[PDB]
């Protein structure tokens, strides 16, 4: 109950990459281009919180 | 929660710590470089001034030959195919020469004398660093404790490249470059010595690697948690002895009923970390010198049901 | 300006690397002239 | 029996459970309930390892061995001469490890230091825990459980391994192992580091944190800093264990073959799976 | 046209420097690239036209 | 030499095997002695000497030059406390806790304790002040996270105590060791940058209630700060967190002691 | 061309000459290496079958 | 100026480091013909 | 060699000189093993086959 | 030109020594090469 | 609105949205009902 | 509508708008391509007979 | 060959003597282990199968 | 110059005793590369 910046930032980034992992897994012809995608988005969004 | 002082929670920045100036040719030392957040939030910000000196560019050169010459050899087995190079960067391999050729340098180049060549590389590039340590802690005045642990590391290293193959009379035994090729290797030398678990010296420097790890964890931690007292200026404590080392030794006496000093504790650290290869390197010159099966060996010595 | 050149120091430097891009390029197509009458990949 | 300095620490407080009723010390031994309890577990467990050479019917310290219950028994009870005696044992041990842990806490809070020191232990309990409790409940059998013998549980893990190929292949595995090398290069490196300050060449000043600095910037061209090398050592740790019992949970629940397998992955591609030439083509 | 004022935003020497680094990787990669093809592969070629297997 | 043994079955690897569990009761007994350099001899709870010392004896004494003309450390060598202790004995028999006897944070008993070390600032490589306030550091600033300097400071009642004036920084390390925080009264005390969380809006400091902050121990300089003044401020601070419990308004701990 | 010289008031000319010197020997050991490793231009091997010093 | 060298020291430089190109060039043209002559590749 | 002696203006004799021992020693002995790895111009097999010294 | 601290005249006799002993190490070499040249030629 | 931030509140809600979304759109495709690119291949004979 | 603006940080708004449509097209082609129908390479190559 | 004195005018005397050292003992060595290591010039065995040791 | 410190005369002195030494131990290796090549020529 008393989550800062850094911590919902890096909860959303975790939601944000399971969710796109799979959106691209389905998308492409292979989970390992979600997984990227889904992994990238996330350290990007919780390198600046 | 409360502050763990796992990560700082502020970051201050000043003029670059060009460094002590006890004996050291500050022309040979480079400029500061880029002072990285990312690090800062770790460690310390500052990246170098790094100390480029005549056994320093020897080791660089050498070890740049020894990387390269991975890579181009790596690059002919993909067929210069940057696709089939990145597919199977993992699988490529640098294997000695094969056990017919014996110690003999007369491998093809192809089929064992560039992992040679590669070798040759490494060893020099090694023992130049081994210099560059040893070196570095005497411009400043400090002990060699650093050029005796990387001594230990080097002597497992030439066990398993150097002297076990010497002493098997094959290059055949030493182990290619390449990621799952030396893991491989790894696998098939315990393999074929019969369960290299039953190599006391292998069980030793296990014990000394899991000792490693629980001792920086408990090291680690004491100090993180000592912290809060200037726990983490450690030669302070050692010329000083303030409430942090005394905390710090009156938990673990009250835990576990002995305790270490503030400078003890870094000689059960290095001795932890440094008999790891030791043993390791004794290990592995037995196994195949002295003993061709482990497993028998435990047997006939009490460590394996049968027998 | 975040490397603080003048204007004039900015156009020269322009101007030259303009020159280098143009002898760069113009060396490029004379080899990209030479394997095609080699080899065509077209 | 106190040092020179252990006088003005010895306080009342801190305990979790039992105020004052155990808050006494045993020579240098803090005792606590916590205490009492992991004496208790351990005093059983080892007894309990004593009576199992009695049954098994050997009393080389290297050939005792206390097996689990066989895959027969799945998870249930088992007779103590054919599991139910490593289960009690199993009991006793994270009971005992539990209450270490709950101990240190104890100990923690006496001396107004971090946790830092208990909370790196309960990694160190739910590896153990993994490799006794979660992965065989997972898998449904006691009997994927290590037997507590000092070369039997080496077979154990052999036989682990080679169940899924060369196990060198998993990649937590790979990182768990990684990590573990690493935690040894660093603590060598500061081991000797702060050895070589506080134990300079014979006659000279003893040396400062700038000279540690100093030297390893001129080694390596980075430094880390004393609270940098400490996070850096408990955190390498803590990541070496937790992807240890990581490779493990996955290891028989969600793979089942060989783990070369599965980095096939990465060469079938379809960009780059059909190429000729290399290893894989 | 006016592009020169690029430098006023982007440093020379890391500008530079990236350049060089990105030209030459690029150019060993596409050359890396043809020498994979059996066609364009011109010492392959080259052994081929003049009986040099 | 494969299966070479010179009598039974020792061979060269039972011969290394032996040598080395030689080579290790060797070398844990010098470790141990190496760590018996500090706290001993061995004491009673009254002070004097223990008629136990241990199976381990004492180690020949080394010397340390300390840095910068400190002199010399002797261990082991003859070490007291250099401070009363203001503790009474809870039982006459050994092992028992001893209760303090006026308030221990003011004592400097317990989780409160600090020792008496050298009243004298601690010095870098070149001899400078190693801690200096940042505003009388040349060149530093605040670089990332949230800057602390201007935010309240929050005790573990809840209660606003002061605000952060200054950052005092280590200058080789350059991190923050200290903030600076003026209390209500005008006066400043340091904490310790590992007793507080510095959040979005306030520096929470969970160790302290409010009203403990005036009895932090000051700097007698205010420019530059001694070991023994750090000892006493980290050893107050930190205590405050088993001596300040009554004042703490921690959810669990309420209802802990509803039930307590 | 003529105002090329101006590199030289960008780059320290130590460095871009340590970095050009390896840059050179680095291409030209992967050229050699790249001939050896062709059958055709391994000019040890042409000269062996030349001379015929199969043993 | 980044590196601090005036125009004429820049410029002398240049004027060495060009000779010393040039000539690595015609020496590294020779052998390429000695090359082509002994064993063409194209 | 117009005028390369000013290198040594802008380069340290001493670096310049343990770069360039270290770089001919390096080669020297990559070249050495490179020929010991060819069947031919490896002069001790050479020597070998020649006066007959591998029964 | 103040990179080292040298002087031309001392720049000049430093790349004369060099230069000298570039010269015999070259004509060691290629008295070398034409030894190996002449007992076994590589083209 | 009064206890949780503007912010989180904001972006946790959209990125909700979205990722419903497209579950929901992946999993039309996924079915061959309700599939519109494959029925509307296979009502004008593309395959 | 406007007001969102009132509470979000305009830079990082845009940048992660970009970095979603981004994702969003590239997304979408890749579904576009995965299927055999309307994979323009594939339609094109099977119109003109590429492979014979 | 008459100004290579002034080598010493550059380098120090210690650190080349040193390195010249351990160069030649390392070389020497490396040349006698190749020697060894291939089935002639190895001249324990040649001893051995000249004088028919084995 | 003057790196070292050492001047022109105590410069050549110790090259001289240096090539004094050099070219005793060439010398001797001269005279083993000799009598091996005597016992085992390698061309
Ligand atoms: C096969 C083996 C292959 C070996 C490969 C190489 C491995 C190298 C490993 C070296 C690790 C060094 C770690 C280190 O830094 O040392 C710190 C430490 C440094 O001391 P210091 O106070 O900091 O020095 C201050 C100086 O001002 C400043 O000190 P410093 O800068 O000058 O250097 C510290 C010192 C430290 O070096 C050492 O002390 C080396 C000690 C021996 C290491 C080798 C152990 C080999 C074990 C083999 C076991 C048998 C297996 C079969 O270095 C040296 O003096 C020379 C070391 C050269 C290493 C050469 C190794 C060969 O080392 C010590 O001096 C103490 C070591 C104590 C060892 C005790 C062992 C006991 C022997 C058996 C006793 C039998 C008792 C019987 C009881 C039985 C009852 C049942
Ligand atoms: C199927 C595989 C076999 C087996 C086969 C082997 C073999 C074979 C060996 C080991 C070895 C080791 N094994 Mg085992 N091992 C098995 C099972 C285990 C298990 C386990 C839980 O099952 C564990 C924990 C271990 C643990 C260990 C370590 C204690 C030990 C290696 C120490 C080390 O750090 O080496 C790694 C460190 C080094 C090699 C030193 C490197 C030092 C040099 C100087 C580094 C140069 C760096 C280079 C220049 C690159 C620079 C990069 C740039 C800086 C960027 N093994 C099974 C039974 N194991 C070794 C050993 O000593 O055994 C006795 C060994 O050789
Ligand atoms: C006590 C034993 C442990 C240990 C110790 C150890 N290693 C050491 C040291 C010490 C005390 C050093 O002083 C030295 C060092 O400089 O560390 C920063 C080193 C070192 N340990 C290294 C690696 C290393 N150590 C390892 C292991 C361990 N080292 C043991 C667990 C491992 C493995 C496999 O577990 C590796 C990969 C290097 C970081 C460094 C030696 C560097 C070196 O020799 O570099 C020469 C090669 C190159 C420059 C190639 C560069 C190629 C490209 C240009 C990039
Ligand atoms: C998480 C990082 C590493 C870690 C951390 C760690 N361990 C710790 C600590 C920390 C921070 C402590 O505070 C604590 C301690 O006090 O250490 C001195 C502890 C500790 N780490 C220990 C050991 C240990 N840690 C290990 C591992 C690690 N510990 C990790 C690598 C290992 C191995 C195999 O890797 C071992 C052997 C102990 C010294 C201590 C915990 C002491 C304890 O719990 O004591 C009570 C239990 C007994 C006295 C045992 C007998 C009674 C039991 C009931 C019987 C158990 C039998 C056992 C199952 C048989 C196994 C036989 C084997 C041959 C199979
Ligand atoms: C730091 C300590 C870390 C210890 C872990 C490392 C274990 C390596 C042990 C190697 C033992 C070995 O090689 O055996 C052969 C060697 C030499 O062979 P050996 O034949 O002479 O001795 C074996 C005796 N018999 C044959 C009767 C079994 O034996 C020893 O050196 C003695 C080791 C005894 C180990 C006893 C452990 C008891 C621990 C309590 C058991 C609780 C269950
Ligand atoms: C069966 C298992 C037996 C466990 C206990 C063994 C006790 C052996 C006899 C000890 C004795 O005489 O001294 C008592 C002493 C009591 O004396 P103490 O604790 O007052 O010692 C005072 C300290 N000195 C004398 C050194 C200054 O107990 C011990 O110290 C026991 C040590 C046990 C060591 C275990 C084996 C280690 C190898
Ligand atoms: C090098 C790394 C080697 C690691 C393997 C050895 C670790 C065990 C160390 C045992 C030890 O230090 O015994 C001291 C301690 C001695 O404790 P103590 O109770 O006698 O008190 C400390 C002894 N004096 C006062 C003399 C310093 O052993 C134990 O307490 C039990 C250890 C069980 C294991
Ligand atoms: C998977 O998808 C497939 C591959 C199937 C198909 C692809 C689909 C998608 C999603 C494609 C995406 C395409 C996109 C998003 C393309 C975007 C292109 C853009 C944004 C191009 C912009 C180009 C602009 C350029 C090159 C500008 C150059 C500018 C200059 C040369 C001059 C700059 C100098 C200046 C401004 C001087 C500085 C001035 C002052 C005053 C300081
Ligand atoms: C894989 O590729 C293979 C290996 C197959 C083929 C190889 C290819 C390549 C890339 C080969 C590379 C070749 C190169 C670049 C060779 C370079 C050779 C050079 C430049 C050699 C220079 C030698 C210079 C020497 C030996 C100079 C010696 C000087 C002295 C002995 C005198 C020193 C003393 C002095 C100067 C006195 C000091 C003076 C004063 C005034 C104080
Ligand atoms: C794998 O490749 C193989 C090994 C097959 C082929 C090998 C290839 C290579 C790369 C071979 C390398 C050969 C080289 C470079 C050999 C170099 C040999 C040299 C330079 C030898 C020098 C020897 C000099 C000696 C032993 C000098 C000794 C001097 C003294 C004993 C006296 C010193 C004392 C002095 C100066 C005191 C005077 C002091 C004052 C203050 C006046
Ligand atoms: C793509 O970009 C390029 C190509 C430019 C660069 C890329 C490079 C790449 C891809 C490099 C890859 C490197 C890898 C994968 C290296 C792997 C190394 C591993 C895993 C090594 C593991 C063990 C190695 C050991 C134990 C080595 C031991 C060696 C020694 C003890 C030295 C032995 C010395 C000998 C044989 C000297 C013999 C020679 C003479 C003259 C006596
Ligand atoms: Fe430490």
């Amino acid at each position: 109950p008393e989550v800062s910046e850094f911590a919902f930032r890096l909860m959303m980034a975790a939601v944000i990459f399971v969710g796109v992992g799979i959106m691209f897994a389905f998308a492409g012809g292979h989970w390992f281009v979600g997984l990227v995608v889904g992994g990238l988005v996330a350290a990007f969004f919780a390198a600046t919180p | 929660a409360e502050y763990q002082n796992i990560f700082s929670q502020v970051q201050v920045r000043g003029p670059a710590d060009l460094g002590m100036t006890e004996d050291v040719n500050l022309a040979n030392r480079s400029g500061v470089g880029p002072f990285s957040t990312l690090l800062g939030w770790f460690g310390n910000a500052q990246l170098g001034p790094i100390y480029l000196g005549s056994l320093g560019v020897l080791s660089l050169f050498s070890g740049l030959m020894w990387f390269f010459t991975i890579g181009i050899w790596f690059w002919y087995q993909a067929g210069w195919n940057p696709a089939v190079f990145l597919r199977d960067l993992f699988f490529f391999s640098l294997e000695p020469p094969a056990p017919e050729y014996g110690l003999s340098f007369a491998a093809p180049l192809k089929e064992g004398g560039l992992w040679l060549i590669a070798s040759f590389f490494m060893f020099v590039a090694v023992w130049s660093w081994w210099g560059r340590t040893y070196l570095r802690a005497q411009a400043l005045g400090m002990g060699k404790h650093t050029a005796w642990a990387f001594l230990s590391a080097i002597w497992l290293w030439m066990v398993l490249g150097f002297i076990r193959p010497i002493l098997m009379g094959s290059w055949s035994e030493a182990v290619p470059y390449g990621i799952f090729s030396h893991l491989d290797w790894t696998n098939n030398f315990s393999l074929v010595h019969g369960n290299l678990f039953y190599n006391p010296f292998h069980g030793l420097s296990i014990a000394f690697l899991y000792g490693s790890a629980l001792l920086f964890a408990m090291h680690g931690a004491t100090i993180l948690a000592v912290s809060r007292f200037g726990g983490e200026r450690e030669l302070e404590q050692i010329a000083d002895r303030g409430t942090a080392a005394e905390r710090a030794a009156l938990f673990w006496r009250w835990t576990m009923g002995f305790n270490a000093t503030m400078e003890g504790i870094h000689r059960w650290a290095i001795w932890m970390a440094v008999l790891v290869t030791l043993t390791g390197g004794i290990g592995i010159l037995l196994s195949g010198t002295v003993v061709d099966n482990w497993y028998v060996w435990g047997q006939n010595h009490g460590m394996a049901p049968l027998n | 300006g975040y490397t603080g050149l003048t204007d004039e120091q900015a156009q020269e430097l322009h101007s030259v690397y303009m020159s280098g891009l143009w002898l760069f390029s113009a060396v490029a197509i004379v080899a990209h002239l030479a394997v095609y009458i080699w080899r065509p990949w077209f | 029996a106190l040092l020179s300095f252990e006088r003005k620490y010895r306080v009342p407080g801190g305990t979790l459970v039992g105020g004052n009723l155990f808050d006494f010390w045993v020579g240098p031994f803090y005792v606590g309930f916590f205490g009492v309890a992991t004496f208790f577990f351990a005093a059983l467990g080892i007894i309990l390892i004593a009576w199992s050479a009695v049954l098994q019917g050997t009393w080389n310290p290297q050939l005792i061995s206390v097996y689990p219950p066989a895959l027969e028994y799945g998870l249930g009870g088992a007779p103590l001469a054919k599991g139910g005696l490593w289960q009690i044992i199993t009991i006793c041990a994270t009971g005992a490890f539990v209450s270490w842990a709950l101990r240190e806490v104890e100990i923690c809070r006496k001396l107004g230091i971090g946790y830092h020191i208990p909370f790196a232990f309960a990694f160190a309990i739910l590896a153990y825990l993994t490799l006794v409790l979660f992965r065989p409940v997972m898998m449904g059998a006691w009997g994927y459980a290590f037997p507590y013998g000092i070369w039997t549980h080496l077979d154990w893990v052999s036989n682990t391994g080679y169940t899924y190929g060369n196990f060198h292949y998993n990649p937590a595995h790979m990182i768990a192992i990684s990590f573990f090398f690493t935690n040894a290069l660093a603590l060598a490196l500061h081991g000797a580091l702060v050895l070589s300050a506080a134990n300079p060449e014979k006659g000279k000043e003893m040396r400062t944190p700038d000279h540690e600095d100093t030297f390893f910037r001129d080694l390596v061209g980075y430094s880390i800093g004393t609270l940098g090398i400490h996070r850096l050592g408990l955190l390498l740790s803590l990541s070496a264990v937790f992807f240890s019992a990581l490779c493990m949970i996955i290891t028989g629940t969600i793979w089942f073959d060989q783990w070369v397998d599965w980095w096939q992955w990465w060469v079938k591609l379809p960009w780059w799976a059909n190429i000729p030439g290399g290893i894989n083509g | 046209s006016k592009f020169y004022k690029i430098w006023m935003i982007f440093d020379p020497r890391r500008v530079f420097v990236a350049q060089g680094v990105f030209l030459f990787l690029l150019a060993v990669m596409i050359h890396l690239i043809l020498l994979s093809t059996p066609s364009y592969n011109w010492l392959e070629i080259s052994a081929a036209k003049y009986n040099r297997v | 030499m494969v299966g070479v043994t010179a009598f039974g079955n020792f061979d060269l690897a039972s011969l290394a095997i032996y040598s080395f569990w030689i080579f290790l009761a060797g070398l844990i007994y010098y470790l141990q002695t190496e760590n018996m350099r500090e706290g001993y001899p061995l004491e009673n709870e009254d002070g004097t000497p223990a008629a136990n010392q241990g199976p381990f004896p004492l180690p020949k004494p080394k010397t340390f030059i300390l840095p910068h003309g400190r002199g010399t450390l002797t261990v082991p060598g003859p070490e007291s406390e250099d401070r009363p202790i203001a503790l009474a004995r809870t039982a006459v028999s050994e092992g028992f806790p001893h209760a303090p006897t006026g308030d221990p944070m003011k004592d400097g008993v317990g989780p409160a304790s600090w020792v008496a070390r050298r009243d004298l600032p601690e010095l870098d490589g070149h001899g400078h002040n190693k801690i200096k306030p940042m505003k009388a550091a040349a060149g530093f600033h605040v670089s990332a996270g949230k800057n602390p300097i201007g935010l309240p400071v929050r005790g573990c009642d809840l209660e606003i105590a002061g605000k952060v004036v200054d950052i005092w920084v280590d200058i080789p390390e350059q991190m923050a060791r200290f903030l600076e925080v003026e209390l209500k009264d005008g006066s400043t005390r340091l904490l310790p940058m590992q007793m507080v969380k510095v959040q979005s809006n306030r520096v929470h400091v969970n160790a302290l209630s409010s009203d403990l902050f005036a009895g932090i121990p000051t700097i007698k300089s205010p420019t530059e700060v001694t070991l023994l003044e750090e000892d006493k401020i980290c050893g107050y601070v930190a205590g405050g967190l088993m001596y300040a419990a009554p004042k703490r308004k921690s959810v669990v701990a309420a209802m802990l002691a509803e039930y307590a």
